[PDB]
RNA sequence: CGCGGGGUGGAGCAGCUGGUAGCUCGUCGGGCUCAUAACCCGAAGGUCGUCGGUUCAAAUCCGGCCCCCGCAACCA
RNA sequence: ACUAUG
RNA sequence: UACCCGCAGAAGAAGCACCGGCUAACUCCGUGCCAGCAGCCGCGGUAAUACGGAGGGUGCAAGCGUUAAUCGGAAUUACUGGGCGUAAAGCGCACGCAGGCGGUUUGUUAAGUCAGAUGUGAAAUCCCCGGGCUCAACCUGGGAACUGCAUCUGAUACUGGCAAGCUUGAGUCUCGUAGAGGGGGGUAGAAUUCCAGGUGUAGCGGUGAAAUGCGUAGAGAUCUGGAGGAAUACCGGUGGCGAAGGCGGCCCCCUGGACGAAGACUGACGCUCAGGUGCGAAAGCGUGGGGAGCAAACAGGAUUAGAUACCCUGGUAGUCCACGCCGUAAACGAUGUCGACUUGGAGGUUGUGCCCUUGAGGCGUGGCUUCCGGAGCUAACGCGUUAAGUCGACCGCCUGGGGAGUACGGCCGCAAGGUUAAAACUCAAAUGAAUUGACGGGGGCCCGCACAAGCGGUGGAGCAUGUGGUUUAAUUCGAUGCAACGCGAAGAACCUUACCUGGUCUUGACAUCCACGGAAGUUUUCAGAGAUGAGAAUGUGCCUUCGGGAACCGUGAGACAGGUGCUGCAUGGCUGUCGUCAGCUCGUGUUGUGAAAUGUUGGGUUAAGUCCCGCAACGAGCGCAACCCUUAUCCUUUGUUGCCAGCGGUCCGGCCGGGAACUCAAAGGAGACUGCCAGUGAUAAACUGGAGGAAGGUGGGGAUGACGUCAAGUCAUCAUGGCCCUUACGACCAGGGCUACACACGUGCUACAAUGGCGCAUACAAAGAGAAGCGACCUCGCGAGAGCAAGCGGACCUCAUAAAGUGCGUCGUAGUCCGGAUUGGAGUCUGCAACUCGACUCCAUGAAGUCGGAAUCGCUAGUAAUCGUGGAUCAGAAUGCCACGGUG
């Protein structure tokens, strides 16, 4: 044609910038569940 | 398409010139810078006068105006008075001295200058342009031109976007050298800027 | 961790038997078209993860370090 | 052997 | 209290909506797709009659507007009063119960129907004629009306009932004819596939071209024999039959309908049909058979950007039979069934009756069917006795587009799904026929360096120049597919100049007006880059009812100037472009409800809407053509500065007597018109050939650019509406910049060489320019040039030796005796000034380049190619631009 348009665009300005304490956490240790025998039943793998 | 100039494709064929004087190659600049000047000043004045054409020849040293016109009477003014007074303005403009002379135009309806001046006239006083063009063609054509076209253009009745109105009657063959196709233009200086105004005007052959 | 495999142009891949880095796509430049895509022509580009050894010479052989996968981590 | 879009 | 009388003073008493159209009423300012308006269309993006405000106007008016609600308009649910071929709308087709409708005649009944009478239909309300409130609303007297229902008494044409008939509608019987009508059972021949053989050898097959595929384990081709399944060439037909779906070899068995002829028989037994029942292509489903060919899915091969496709090689369900279901299709004539009436023509098919059957024939009469077309109908297309015409009977269906034939529910189904069938929400349209265009990988005819046939280039290299970008203080602004890019610019060192830097001015560099002072001018002066700022002299042109006025300069304050500032999308003018393409229109008539059409198309022909002939057209205009310039032959006149044939003389030169022939010069005329001959052709227009002619069919070249197209280009040539700046966006100056350079593109020039390079001699042009100009001769300089100096406003003189060419020598295929870029040194000229940045000369230096990828340009004859010459612009600055001849 050759019509007056009016387009828009952007522009976005943006700055730059550049561990979990032993205290902090409770650590319960208890037995599992489930399969073998005398080792299962016993022992406190679970954390 | 663009129109060659119908005067100026039938100089010395059937229309002649209108200044008709001889030059070497000195004097000729200067001649010609004359002659627009004398022409600028006679046209300034004679607004009123209803003029066709200014004609400029050089014989001897001297300027010769010749000056076609409707309206004889009012170039004459009285004893002449304003014809005396025209030459001693012109014969400082040219240098030389002067000689104005007059003739009539007796069918004013005829010529495009004043056909076109006419029309020119009544756009400025805000006339509605198709009977100002309308009435123009009626004229020649009933004081027997074979045939004639005017062009008026450009914010027509104070529109916002220009047009081009024409509007022909009887013959009017442009392609033909032979034939008389008188010719002529204007501008209307109207408060929505500028209208132009053609007119031809178709004489006859030969 | 125990065992094994892999980090190569921008992307996916080949080259790993020491002396030579290719393939398809992408990028760049030119054309064709009213214009874009396809299509035609021409040109570039790889510290071979990283550090250190071995050799006259390391993408290639050898060691450590880092990331990425796969297999194993069983009998009570 | 040609092909798509605005 | 109504009502009546007195007092005072225009006193105490006008708003609301609207003004774009519908719809009565218009202009400014603000605003700038924002704010807002809006019932619907829509208004608003810098000139808003549509927003907001103002002024004016229109309409109502103690009210005026908005909203809600009903009817209207809406014939848009149609009783009055609509539709259904294509716009929404005819069930896929039948049978048929309730229902609706029913030929003709006599009698009777009196239900419908009609007439009259009585009873009732409350009063108010409505309507009419009156009366009362000052009028009006309001109140009220009398009437009419309450279209209705019942009872009684008549009428009996129509409808109905009951009875008795009739034969034309509808049926039954008799005899024949045609038919792919249906169901079951046999059978024939051709072909494909496979199986088993014989002959035989390298391909076959497939496609646009291939590959996948089959083949030396013997394919394809060919011959013999066998198996099996499916379909029936020819006939074959806008032929036939069937309610529709549908039905196609031949034969038999069972069976349905249609039609015709003449007569006999029943006696209205009829038509239509909601719900109901049946029939119903293909696909699909179930159980069981079968399986040649074909072929959804699927596989591989191609094609392609991709190719889940079109094409190829294969291939399973399915297609086939039996018995069940499914119930749908553009199941279409997109046209429900039945009956009646209303001009014609051409056919086909099947009966039948009359006729020297005398002929495959002449004259009629039924049935079914194809194509034209009349009246009429229809929005139009079209339909048109087989209606979509004129009527009647019954049924089905429609009521904006989407949502959606969908959801939910019901019914049916083995399933797939069918059938019935909504609403919210959303848009202001969606739709039909026809018209003008434009478009088509639709068709036909015709053109053009469009292709083909050719010759030469561009794209690569170095330079010139323009453009983009990048850079810069600035690289001024514009032009951007064809139709910008050696374009504006026919010529940027300063100027130009519009840009940057710094330095200056403010009624101004430029113009008009008034005031006051000085005749204009001349001449050096020191600062300063320059603009600018501080000094000596000099007349008095001119008239003076003598004031000064006029020529011209500075100073003074304001009316103003100024602006290459913005908008080419507000304009004029001018230009490009399709395109020198043959087109583009009008008037009057006519056709059509109309947009429109016709003319303008058709048959010939032309370069041409050129010309002829036709034809509801007849004419006209703009274009084409011609009229104009130039070139090609001749004639007449006129001969200097041009010319020299025949004459004399010579310094061998038209140079000097002379000549007026010839070339040439530039005025005036002649000549070319299909004019003449033959043939072709509708006796036409024209075409093909021939003659004479310098030229022949518009002889060659230019100028000439229709209506219009692209909001094409240009406000920076000029003009111009509006906006903007006015101690700056105006104005003056010096220096810089427009010439920058990692890059990309355009247009040119020069090359890469023996058709050539260098050296020496030697021939033949045209067209131009010239006074602040062209500049000879002679002298100086290697040269560019310099010094001196005739001539020439120019057919006289100068620029000015044309070069390719030709002859003789030389180089030997080499980055060269090809090529000239680049850089160093030294000059010349123009100019106040060549640093930025001119051209030319001399000496030296001697890059790239060995004919250019994809792509791409120009040209049909004195053309392309190649060779020089001149001009405008211009102090100087042409490889560009415009022009000229040579060879060809």
């Amino acid at each position: 044609g050759g019509r007056r348009h009016t387009s828009f665009s952007s522009a976005f300005v943006y700055p730059e910038v550049d561990e979990i304490n032993p205290a902090d956490l409770r650590i319960d240790v208890y037995r599992t569940s489930g399969a073998g025998g005398q080792h299962v039943n016993r022992t406190e793998s679970a954390v | 398409g663009q129109k060659v100039h119908p005067n100026g494709i039938r100089l010395g064929i059937v229309k002649p010139w209108n200044s008709t004087w001889f030059a070497n190659t000195k004097e000729f600049a200067d001649n010609l810078d004359s002659d627009f000047k004398v022409r600028q000043y006679l046209t300034k004045e004679l607004a009123k006068a209803s003029v066709s054409r200014i004609v400029i020849e050089r014989p001897a040293k001297s300027i010769r105006v010749t000056i076609h016109t409707a309206r004889p009477g009012i170039v004459i003014g009285k004893k002449g008075e304003d014809v005396e007074k025209l030459r001693k303005v012109v014969a400082d403009i040219a240098g030389v001295p002067a000689q104005i002379n007059i003739a009539e135009v007796r069918k004013p309806e005829l010529d495009a200058k004043l056909v076109a001046d006419s029309i020119t006239s009544q756009l400025e006083r805000r006339v509605m342009f198709r009977r100002a063009m309308k009435r123009a063609v009626q004229n020649a054509m009933r004081l027997g031109a074979k045939g004639i076209k005017v062009e008026v253009s450009g914010r027509l009745g104070g529109a916002e976007i220009a047009r081009t109105e024409w509007y022909r009657e009887g013959r009017v063959p442009l392609h033909t050298l032979r034939a008389d196709i008188d010719y002529n233009t204007s501008e209307a200086h109207t408060t929505y800027g500028v209208i132009g105004v053609k007119v031809w005007i178709f004489k006859g052959e030969i």
